[PDB]
């Protein structure tokens, strides 16, 4: 353990999981000196953290440390560098050669010979650097983080671009690229050599010497034309018209057009040697990328031509997904590296291989709960299980309940009932066996057959939300408030956990995913839970829920708005069916 | 003789292997060479490389290297004799592309958990990896091959419940491991049992090692030697679900196997609670985990040759990672495998209003009927294309004058031969998603009905959505299936004729089918909406979606047939039986 007590440093050696307990991995954040400059990412990154379910205020209960000196630039020439941060940094009180300590950096080095330069010694602590280098890389003590601009989203989402995946999957452009060659320096050697494979009809890569001084003072035969040839075309059209990016390496290993390119559904080809992609280690980019190498740049177009037409619909879907689930938001991010380092306490209790690349995602998918794929039900297609055939009744009470209990119970499907005498109506219980729960309310009628219907329906749609009272939701332009809608409308967005049927996983993703504010306006309230937990349905699974068949008011606005500002988006998708049965 | 320098750690695929030597291929596959001249392992190891596709000649044209020295044990290595040996091969080029093969990493006196030999930047595939020995996208973590996996062949034993709960069975445990193994089994008894010293001695009782193994639900691994032992694979073989004690070591294949779903990893310092946290994994886990590991062996464990190919395949997908394998195909059992589905539509995506659906209409000696179905057609809203198919040759199509008046763009196709399969083909003039096709005798749909179905399938992307309603029943008394459609409690189907689908489904029909059931289709000129059901669940593996609370839509003994040759074809029937349909809300 002290042998390796340097650059060495792995989780069994340079990490203290006394301090993680069993229930722990809690977050401690720094105090502001409220005597420094930050940059805004920075202020992003720390709301991201202390909004998150990991933060806590006492050092001595968490086993993890964050910095409160703004470490995401590093390089000497930036004006959001710090000085004097390697004495700085020696000063804390909780510093403890940084053993417990998470960093986040997005970059380091000086204009000759970018490298892993942070500055101050980091000991100890783990550094969550956007471009690492493969072999400065600790293979499961480090995290490698997308590299995001000051205008990434804080909590929203864009959405992605693709809405039409439309085949073949091929568009009017193979190959492109638009961005500034580097007469000087290092590298700009896989920058400079496009041209060689440059061919105007599929793979058009665009290139500029226009960087400052060395505009004219050093330009070499080629300035001129590609000056010429770089002013057609958008940015945010060949982007959005071609099958293949490309993203390679400038002066740093990383860089903003890889997200941009994951924004744009087109399938990256990388060519930034020896980088670890974002969470490498954690997601398969086989699936949603194609690594190249930029010794070979000449034969890229053939191998990218060689790439079949089912294997670019999958990487591009891979793409979406990736950017939609991890790489959205800086919130994202920050919790995605939180949760690569939880992962990494408890090796009986964390994610699989498959949770990470595959529907919903990691973020979403708690190994606390369980780390068996079957007990989730977003996963019973990619094995070949069948969702459970029994589902177990949840009763919240506060006669119609006497007649309502007996209807419930002949069904051939339940196999207990667990009636609730008192929000307490999503925590998970240990008396709920079956993997579907049927959260009843007490003032809701509810046939047997109607009931026996509702689990049929369940069983086919798993991820959703299977219920009968459904309400809409609508944008208000006179207030720029999200509304309500509790009328008969042709189109509908959520569905009331009232008379709903819905995977017993929800109630852990509720009880330990959505913080503790949220609860509490809703317990505050007193109602807004059902809306809530539509909203993490829709949220997780990205499709609407299905209904089938066969003062207070005002509150209700106020809930979808806070929760709307919680997640920064929409959730919700409308929805203009209702299964019957046939 | 020429000692090259010591283990470069810092040495990565983009730094270290020559990319040049391997380019390009159509067949995505790394070329390896065998030198010219040794234990019967390695025999057997150059045997299995000589005897698969990555195996070539001509020296100079070939990516990987594999020198033919006995490097697998290192307790009869003669480091500075192996050093002068690959020194002396002559073709080392300072080791850039060679590969070696290693599973007991290990020395007398020190532990040094790699191999000890100098190679430079040799690429190497070991057995015993710690987190500081192994790089991590250049090395291979290969398992340690025990003789008993071809020596004794142990039963194929279900998984399901066993006599013994925890097993230890090693023999050369250090005192600070027996003692806390003692302890937990004086603490609960009778389900923790440790075996002492190829045969197995209780206390005053004798077990034999290869079948004791099979009455644990679990098998502990400890480190205490070359951080590998080959206990590991007779503990996979055996079934039980391994608990790897070993404080900084990775398990073999760990690049593309999924260990979390096959072992159970503890800390050394937390042996007094592997017993606690083993309570935890609930039964049905332990039924995966015990399938997993019995994959894992009987498919990368069993012989040296699945080592080498599994290490060979591990390079190749590094080296051509766009043509790398699934990670299905790399650790998924072959019952779960069938039972897979691996949609080709994962995105949960819902396309918007702006674009429509390109109307293909299937049209042979019936002109009079197709006017009364593409007048109501066109009156559609979303309408964006509109194809008519002309399957028959004989007649010539109609005068362009007489064609409907219609706002959509129309367009004729004159087909090679009249084949009833033509109307799935994709047509590059198809630039929507949704895809409808409708029959000529189909007149009773409203333009209501078309555009509620379009509006539905936007919800439903990956699946198949049609009108008309059939399902599929079992008859004891034929023992086959039968095709039902008087009676509709149940959907298992809906006919091409009046359905919305994705065109990628029209892609599946005319390439990916199997060639056994397009071409009988098209001969038997019937069944092709019963084919590209079939194709559409089997792909998918998703229900169908009926969208409308009606029957009629037009105004046996062939289609069971079909049904049965096309359960047949498949090794079993991918419908599945569902009773919801969707109406106006
Ligand atoms: C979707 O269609 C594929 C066929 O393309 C189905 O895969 C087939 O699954 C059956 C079992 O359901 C396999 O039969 C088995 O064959 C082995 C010998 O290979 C035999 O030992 C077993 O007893 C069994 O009969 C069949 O081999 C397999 N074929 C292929 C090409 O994979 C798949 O099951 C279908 N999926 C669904 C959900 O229906
Ligand atoms: O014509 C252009 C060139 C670049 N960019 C944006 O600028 C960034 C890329 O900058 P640059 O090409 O200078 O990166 P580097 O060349 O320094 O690696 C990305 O966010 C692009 O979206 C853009 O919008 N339009």
């Amino acid at each position: 353990s002290s042998i390796y007590k340097g650059k060495k440093c792995r989780m069994e050696s340079c990490f203290d999981f006394t301090l993680c307990k069993k229930n722990g991995f809690k977050v401690y954040v720094y105090p502001q000196q409220k005597g420094e400059k930050i940059a805004e990412s920075y202020q992003n990154i720390l709301a991201a953290i202390e909004g998150s379910r990991f933060y806590t205020s006492d050092p001595s209960q968490a086993c993890l440390f964050v910095l409160s000196l703004d470490t995401l630039d590093r390089d000497q020439l930036s004006p959001q560098y710090v000085h004097n941060l390697r004495s700085k940094v020696q000063s804390l009180h909780l510093w403890n050669n940084g053993r417990n300590h998470l960093i986040f950096n997005l970059y380091s080095g000086t204009w000759p010979d970018y490298t892993e330069d942070v500055g101050f010694d980091i000991g100890q602590a783990m550094l969550a650097k956007a471009s690492i280098s493969t072999e400065n890389f600790r293979p499961n003590f480090d995290v490698s983080i997308p590299l995001f601009s000051k205008d990434h989203p804080r909590t929203g989402g864009e959405r992605g671009f693709l809405k039409f995946n439309t085949i073949p999957p091929l568009r009017k452009y193979m190959l492109v690229f638009k961005g500034k060659r580097y007469l000087t320096g290092i590298g700009s050697d896989t920058r400079n050599a496009l041209y060689h494979v440059h061919n105007g009809e599929d793979v058009v890569l665009l290139t500029t010497c226009k960087h400052g001084k060395d505009w004219q003072k050093h330009k070499d035969s080629r300035c001129d034309r590609d000056n010429t040839e770089y002013e057609k075309y958008d940015y945010r059209e060949m982007l959005h018209n071609a099958t293949f990016c490309l993203v390679p390496r400038g002066r740093r290993l990383g860089s903003f057009r890889f997200l941009e390119a994951l924004q744009a559904a087109c399938v990256p080809v990388m060519l930034s040697n020896g980088w670890e992609l974002p969470f490498s280690e954690v997601i398969n980019w086989n699936q949603a990328a194609v690594i190249g190498d930029e010794r070979l740049l000449l034969q890229i177009p053939s191998t990218i031509r060689s790439i079949h037409q089912d294997k670019i619909l999958a990487l591009r879907q891979q793409t979406q997904f990736l950017w939609e689930a991890y790489f959205s938001s800086v919130e994202k991010i920050v919790l995605t590296t939180l949760e690569i380092i939880q992962d990494r306490i408890f090796k009986h209790i964390s994610r699989n291989s498959l949770i990470w690349n595959k529907h919903p995602g990691g973020l979403f998918v708690l190994p606390q709960y369980s780390s068996y794929l079957g007990d989730f039900p977003y996963y019973y297609a990619n094995l070949g299980l069948k969702p459970p055939s029994k589902f177990t009744a949840v009763i919240h009470a506060v006669q119609p309940v006497l007649k309502l209990l007996v209807a419930a119970a002949k069904s051939q499907y339940c196999a207990q009932i667990i009636v609730l005498w008192n929000s307490s109506r999503f925590l998970p219980y240990d008396n709920i066996i079956t993997d579907a729960v049927l959260s009843l309310d007490e003032d809701t009628v509810l046939s047997t057959t109607e009931v026996d219907f509702a689990f049929t329906v369940w069983q086919s749609f798993p991820e959703r939300i299977v219920g009968y009272p459904a309400r809409s939701h609508f944008w208000d332009n006179s207030k720029e408030r999200w509304g309500y809608t509790s009328k008969w409308t042709n189109d509908y967005s959520m569905v009331l956990t009232g008379a709903a049927i819905y995977h017993k996983y929800y109630h852990y993703l509720y009880s330990h995913y959505l913080p503790a504010s949220l609860k509490n306006m809703v317990d505050q309230l007193a109602n807004c839970e059902d809306i809530l937990m539509n909203f993490l349905v829709s949220a997780v699974t990205k499709l609407p829920p299905i209904k089938v068949t066969q003062d207070h008011f005002a509150q209700r606005q106020s809930c979808m708005n806070t929760f709307a500002s919680w997640f920064g988006y929409m959730p919700l998708i409308h929805s203009q069916m209702r299964l019957d049965p046939v | 003789s020429p000692i090259p320098e010591r283990g470069d750690l810092s040495c990565r695929m983009h730094t270290c292997f020559d990319v040049y030597r391997c380019g390009f291929n159509p067949k995505n596959k790394i070329k390896v060479y065998i030198y010219a001249l040794i234990s019967r392992e390695y025999n057997e190891l150059l045997m299995a490389i000589s005897d698969s596709d990555y195996y070539t000649d001509d020296i100079n044209r070939a990516c990987l290297f594999v020198p033919s020295i006995d490097v697998l044990n290192q307790n009869t290595l003669r480091i500075k004799e192996t050093a002068q040996a690959m020194a002396q091969l002559s073709r080392w080029d300072r080791g850039t592309n060679h590969l070696l093969f290693n599973m007991l990493p290990g020395g007398p006196p020190d532990y040094n958990t790699a191999l000890d030999v100098p190679r430079d930047r040799a690429l190497l595939a070991g057995g015993g990896f710690s987190t500081w020995t192994y790089r991590q996208g250049y090395d291979v973590s290969i398992p340690v091959y025990s003789p008993l996996s071809a020596e004794v062949d142990l039963p194929e034993k279900g998984p399901g419940p066993r006599q013994y709960f925890l097993l230890s069975s090693q023999v050369g445990l250090h005192p600070e491991y027996r003692e806390d193994l003692e302890a937990l089994q004086v603490k609960h008894g009778e389900s923790v049992l440790v075996l002492d010293k190829r045969k197995r001695c209780h206390k005053h009782q004798v077990f034999d090692y290869p079948q004791v193994l099979q009455e644990a639900t679990f098998c502990v691994v400890l480190r205490g030697a070359r951080l590998g032992q080959a206990v590991l694979s007779d503990v996979l073989q055996a079934g039980c679900v391994p608990v790897v004690i070993a404080d900084s070591y990775i398990l073999p294949f760990s690049e593309v196997l999924d260990w979390k779903r096959a072992s159970v990893v503890v800390p050394e310092e937390k042996m007094s609670d592997v017993y606690s946290i083993l309570q935890s994994i609930p039964q049905r886990q332990i039924e995966e985990m015990q399938r997993q590991a019995r994959w894992f062996w009987e498919a990368y464990f069993q012989s040296i040759k699945a080592i080498a190919l599994a290490t060979l395949q591990i390079i190749n997908d590094r080296i051509y990672p766009y043509a790398a394998i699934s990670y299905e195909e790399w650790n998924d059992p072959p019952a779960v495998k069938w039972g897979s589905v691996s949609n080709p539509l994962f995105l949960p995506l819902i396309p918007p209003q702006s674009q429509g659906f390109t109307a293909i209409v299937l049209t042979y000696d019936r002109v009079e009927s197709l006017f009364r179905v593409i007048t109501e057609v066109s009156k559609v809203p979303s309408l964006s294309k509109l194809l008519v198919v002309w399957n028959n040759q004989n007649k010539n199509p109609p005068e362009d004058s007489l064609w409907p008046k219609i706002r959509v763009p129309l367009k004729v196709v004159r087909t090679a031969e009249n084949k009833l399969s033509n109307r799935f083909f994709p047509y590059d003039e198809i630039e929507t998603e949704a895809v409808l096709a409708i029959d000529d005798d189909i007149i009773m749909l409203t333009s209501d009905e078309l555009q509620f179905g379009y509006e539905v399938w936007r919800e439903f992307p990956d699946r198949l959505v049609g009108y008309p309603g059939r399902l599929h029943l079992w008859d004891h008394e034929m023992n086959k299936w039968k095709y039902e459609s008087e009676w509709t409690n149940e959907v298992s189907m809906v006919l091409t004729g009046a359905a919305f689908y994705h065109k990628y489904f029209n892609y599946l029909y005319t390439y990916k089918m199997p060639g056994d059931i397009k071409n009988w289709v098209d001969a038997h000129m019937n069944c092709e909406d019963i084919a590209m059901n079939f194709l559409v669940a089997n792909v998918t593996g998703k229900a169908v979606i009926k969208v409308t609370p009606r029957k009629k839509f037009k105004c046996m003994v062939e289609r069971s047939e079909c049904i049965n040759k096309f359960a047949s074809v498949f090794g079993t029937m991918p419908l599945k039986v569902v009773e919801h349909r969707a109406d106006p809300v």
